[PDB]
């Protein structure tokens, strides 16, 4: 049960990371313009899983 | 004197006077299909299409975007990625754009009312005002400007929230 | 009153008048020697180097791509890449170019009339409309652009057809 509830832990902090990086790189792009580079740098900078 | 006939008064309501408990503590305003609300002010959205709307609360930008419903699409505000320095239009005043510093008469405007869609003299908007600084010499000014596609910000040293 | 000499009366027959079942229902229009059809509208094409053209489907864009033969070329319409933000030409009224967003008075215009290929105030054409929003103010729309090569697309949120 430890290492099971370990396991768990350390993926959802990793999960919390991948959306934290998300909204930090997202927010700045979409503040005024709807401009992303389509998928040129949204794959490297962060999620390109913003609608568009 | 009299040479306002300007965007101000052909817009005139993106100004949407953000009342905390009804104290008006900031000012909301739209630009291209978004919205412009600073984050560290609070208050009532009492518009029920912005009120039931979500925003981001960056501190590094403290602003709040938005997708604005085509409810304002024409009661909207044109704005710019681009700054020829020098005069600005603004509502309590003037706007002063030294060489890469916004700055305002010094005692001019006051605190607590950090929306102030600072406006241009070709009317249109190209910043927003989000904090003041008085030094000795003038009154500089935190504010939001935009990239050619980033969304940045600048705050001058010194200045506190407004 | 009378300051309309512009290219709409130049072209004056780019405009087809798409009918189903002779029900006038879109505007297809002819630009750089491509012609430009809105792909949720259908309709009839009589103009037979028109009525006989394969066009595609892409409902991402909702438009109808072709090529116009060398004879219909005489019978053309410039167009433009870049976006003067500001005031437009339009057949049924005004075009007010907000911040990155076409609109026009509410109530203005009406559904059913897709096309409408919006005239710029130089005469040519910088926008085709597609769809159209009324909500409690005033009036949006979605319409078509170009950027530098690539042809994009803007739809304001709850805009219906139109």
């Amino acid at each position: 049960v430890g290492m099971s509830l370990l396991a768990l832990i350390s993926i959802f902090a990793s999960c919390y990371m991948l959306v934290a990086a998300r909204s930090k790189c997202l927010t700045p792009y979409a503040l005024t313009p709807g401009a992303a580079v389509p998928w040129t740098l949204g794959i490297l900078c962060c999620a390109p899983r913003a609608h568009a | 004197g009299k040479r306002e006939r300007m965007c101000m008064k052909i817009e005139n309501d993106c100004i949407f006077e953000v009342k905390h408990e009804g104290k008006v503590t900031g000012y909301a305003c739209l630009v291209g299909d978004k919205v412009m609300k600073p984050a560290h002010v609070k208050g009532v959205i009492d518009n029920a299409d912005l009120a039931k709307l979500a925003f981001k609360k960056s501190s590094k930008y403290d602003l709040e975007c938005a997708q604005i419903p085509v409810h304002m699409r024409s009661d909207a505000s044109k704005y710019t990625h681009e700054k020829p320095e020098g005069h600005y239009n603004w509502h309590h005043g003037a706007v002063q754009y030294s060489g890469g510093r916004f700055t305002i008469p010094t005692g001019a405007g006051k605190p607590g009312d950090s929306g102030r869609p600072i406006f241009d003299n070709k009317g249109r908007v190209v910043a927003i005002v989000l904090g003041g600084a008085n030094e000795g010499s003038r009154t500089a000014l935190s504010v939001v400007t935009w990239n050619k596609d980033m969304v940045t910000r600048v705050t001058p040293e010194g200045s506190e929230e407004w």
